[PDB]
């Protein structure tokens, strides 16, 4: 009776792999070397029994296995599983199923018609895809082989808004990767930085700027980022600003000029325009760099 | 473009900047564009030279409205042969008015007329009448450089035509100061509460004066504050200058100033002044 | 007249108080001697310090530095010992004595003995989180003090009640991001998501019936001070209270 997503960002250690989950992440990740994490994203479920005794509770994602999740009498226990998260360049989700009565009643759609007719779609769609693959089976505690399933479609309530775009890249704007010479330079030595957008379907919405103005950020992988003045920290050629078309895969650069460091980390920001409140995303590509 | 200056230093420079992806690097007197330059030192030390910056900048004025001019109204080689020749000096005692919109070109909206005086000035072809290719078709060109505003028509494309090339080049001093020496004090932290997980800002210093000083600052604690003693021990090596402090106290006002108002100093060994400092906590 | 000293002190409130003293040159009493000492040909004084000791001021008392210190000699220079004291609940202002031996130098011989005491008190003056309407007292019986590797753990949040209807509270995370000068933005953006991804606290909606076990797996690294997000929620309208408290570096 409730339901939380929440992204990856670790890659983990292999003296704390013995849970289930980051077994299964990093057994997945020792092939398909491009992707590391950002990508593997973790849904929380949180069973609970109003019954009298104990259950077993497995799950079966898709290739997912479980432990001996033993649950008590009243009691709720948060039980945890990743899945790849849905890209919409593997496919499209612009389709509204009909429903099993062919009653024709052919009814309105009465909101912004482009926009929550898709934004509802988009909803329950995400949630076909999660429904469509999780299993469970439960057997109970050492007094039957009573081994039944738990059906959830009364139980998943809806997806909210943060329940979108965390399961659904593609509900916010530009998907960004960090192309890198090296993560190991010394000081003196320069660098070009090559991030790369790929501007979405779902810029639609707006049209009007077709420039887009992004930031460059440089965080300490401690906290508190460095300014732009980045006195014996970071140099680089040029505002950072540098724009991105709402049309192709444009290109950016800069030139980072290392000085006296250990340790940095780059990430983006997008503002559309120039002024303050013209922020409206934050990328989390955060490819980090060491200085020695 | 930062060069060498008229002697036979031969530095090897490293940093430059072109504009080699873009053509077009615009600026806006709002924001930084930093440009940052390794000028490494030859088989010498590096000396007290004047070099000199080289920036082959432009203003915007001329640029924009170039697509105003050689697109909106002389779009034909024959509707641009004589009706552009004998008005170019009418035409730029008419566009040299223009008055753009230099307010709002940050986020969009190049390329428009920020409404000076758009309805009075259609009386021009009245005392003063020409070919009509230029006479009477460039005023709806006035329109469309009054209305439809580009955010962004690639300008580039069609910049490289018309646009001069302005070239400022400044000198560039190298200003420095000449004493140079070294130091390494050597540290070893003493509990208070618990280690805290220290991180380092730097350690250089340059500095020269009458009754010097060269005064420096600890680490920096990201932890609880009111951090650990470190207890510091002196390797005051290559010269003699005057300690001020032993054993201080990491987040607080201390600060172990090892002033220098005094003699054993060698003179130009460097880019400038140094004493590379190098505490160790270790 | 010769060496400048002060104390400073500063309340360690998690420990005990630290107060050290300081010594300095006093410039305007170096160059009085040094227009005598370079009347006889040297450059700077060589005053000695043989016996520095701070007592603790009393009917009799003495203490001892915390660190070591050898018997030094130093130009125009200043050092400072610090000597940790005891953190006093209320009132009770302590003094100390802090004598020296200062021995001046000249040409292998002369060497003018002083010495220098200045008593004075010790007193500059410049993890329990209460509920704020019934003393409901919160406290971590392990604060500050995990070392995790992105493990399970499991904390101890000892609440301390009136012993009037002891079975009223729930706690959770609110796994969230916060909705909130633009850089002041980003930090900001970065705070509240680290904060609201971080840790996931495997017992969510725990609704305690006064001990409680509250076993998070924390997925990211860095220094989590004060871990917010953690708040409580009770019988009346918003009672959505904070613990403000505990913290846990996850490396």
């Amino acid at each position: 009776p409730s339901m939380d997503i929440i992204p990856l960002n670790e890659l983990f250690s292999s003296q704390v792999e013995n849970v289930d989950w980051i077994e299964y992440v990093m057994s997945k990740i020792r092939a398909e070397s491009n992707l590391h994490s950002r990508d593997f994203i973790l849904l929380l479920l949180d069973f609970r029994n109003s019954w009298i005794d104990g259950i077993k509770l497995n799950v079966q994602f898709e290739d997912f296995t479980s432990n001996e999740y033993h649950v008590e009498a009243s009691h709720t226990s948060r039980i945890i599983v990743p899945i790849k998260k849905i890209d919409y360049k593997k496919y499209n989700f612009e389709n509204t199923p009909i429903p099993r009565i062919y009653p024709g009643r052919q009814f309105i759609q009465s909101g912004l018609n482009e926009e929550q007719t898709i934004e509802m779609r988009q909803k329950f769609w995400c949630r076909e895809h999660i429904i469509s693959k999780l299993k469970c089976n439960w057997k109970l505690t050492t007094d039957q082989s009573v081994t039944g399933s738990v059906d959830f479609n009364k139980f998943i309530e809806k997806f909210d808004h943060k329940m979108v775009y965390t399961i659904y890249p593609g509900r916010l704007f530009y998907g960004v990767q960090l192309l890198l010479d090296e993560p190991k330079v010394k000081v003196g030595e320069i660098i070009n930085l090559k991030i790369i957008t790929e501007p979405t379907s779902t810029c639609r919405r707006k049209q009007n700027s077709t420039v887009n103005f992004l930031d460059i950020v440089i965080f300490d992988s401690k906290t508190s980022k460095i300014l732009p003045r980045s006195n014996r920290r970071i140099l680089y050629n040029g505002s950072l600003t540098k724009p991105i078309s709402t049309t192709k895969v444009s290109e950016i650069n800069l030139e980072i000029i290392p000085i006296e460091k250990g340790r940095y980390e780059f990430s983006v920001c997008i503002s559309k325009s120039n002024n303050q409140d013209g922020i409206i995303q934050f990328d989390s590509e955060n490819v980090i760099l060491s200085v020695i | 473009e930062l060069s060498a200056p008229d002697t036979r230093n031969d530095y090897n420079i490293r940093g430059d900047y072109i504009a080699t992806t873009p053509a077009l690097i615009t600026f806006d007197g709002n924001e930084s564009f930093i440009n940052c330059y390794e000028i490494t030192a030859n088989n010498n030390f590096d000396s007290k030279d004047i070099f000199n910056l080289k920036v082959r900048y432009n203003t915007l004025k001329e640029q924009l409205d170039c697509f105003i001019t050689d697109a909106v109204l002389i779009e034909g080689d024959v509707e641009w042969f004589i009706l552009f020749e004998k008005w170019k000096t009418f035409w730029e005692l008419e566009i040299l008015k223009k008055l753009k919109y230099d307010y709002d070109a940050f986020k969009e909206n190049r390329i428009i007329r920020l409404l000076k005086t758009s309805i009075d000035l259609n009386k021009t072809k009245s005392k003063i009448r020409n070919l009509c290719i230029e006479k009477a078709v460039l005023d709806k060109i006035l329109i469309c450089l009054n209305k439809v505003s580009r955010g962004i028509a690639v300008c580039n494309t069609d910049m490289d035509e018309y646009v001069r090339n302005l070239v400022p080049k400044q000198l560039t001093v190298p200003v420095q100061l000449p004493g140079f020496e070294q130091f390494f004090h050597v540290q070893f932290e003493q509990m208070e509460t618990s280690h805290d997980a220290l991180h380092d800002t730097i350690a250089t210093i340059g500095n020269s004066l009458s009754y010097t000083v060269i005064v420096e600052n600890l680490s920096g604690q990201w932890g609880q504050d009111v951090i650990d003693d470190g207890g510091y021990i002196f390797e005051i090596l290559s010269s003699n200058e005057w300690l001020i402090h032993g054993q201080k106290r990491c987040a607080i006002k201390e600060k172990r100033k090892e002033f220098e108002v005094h003699l054993i100093p060698l003179k130009k060994g460097y880019l400038n002044f140094p004493r590379v400092e190098i505490t160790n906590i270790n | 007249l010769l060496n400048m000293r002060l104390r400073n002190i500063s309340l360690k409130s998690e420990h005990c108080i630290l107060s050290s003293l300081d010594f300095q040159t006093s410039k305007a009493s170096e160059q009085l001697t040094k227009k005598f000492i370079y009347p006889q040909e040297h450059n700077s004084f060589l005053k000695l310090n043989f016996q520095e000791i701070s007592y603790k001021l009393i009917d009799g008392t003495s203490q001892i530095e915390l660190d070591p210190i050898c018997p030094l000699k130093v130009p125009l220079t200043a050092f400072s010992y610090d000597s940790i004291s005891a953190t006093f609940k209320l009132v009770l202002l302590p003094k100390s004595t802090q004598p020296h031996r200062v021995k001046i130098t000249l040409a292998y011989e002369l060497e003018l003995h002083p010495n220098l005491k200045l008593p004075v008190r010790t007193s500059w003056e410049t993890s329990l989180v209460n509920s704020k309407l019934s003393n409901v007292k919160f406290k971590f019986i392990n604060s500050n003090i995990k070392v995790i590797k992105g493990e399970k753990f499991t904390m101890r949040l000892q609440i301390i009640n009136s012993s009037s209807s002891p079975l009223d509270l729930v706690v959770y995370y609110n796994n969230t991001i916060n909705p909130i000068t633009l850089e002041n933005q980003y930090q900001l953006h970065n705070k509240y998501r680290k904060i609201a991804e971080g840790i996931i606290l495997l017992s969510n909606d725990y609704k305690i019936p006064y001990f409680a076990d509250l076993r998070f797996i924390g997925i990211m690294s860095g220094y989590y001070g004060t871990l917010s997000g953690l708040k409580v929620l009770d019988l009346n309208t918003n009672e959505l209270i904070e613990v403000g408290n505990g913290a846990s570096v996850l490396i």
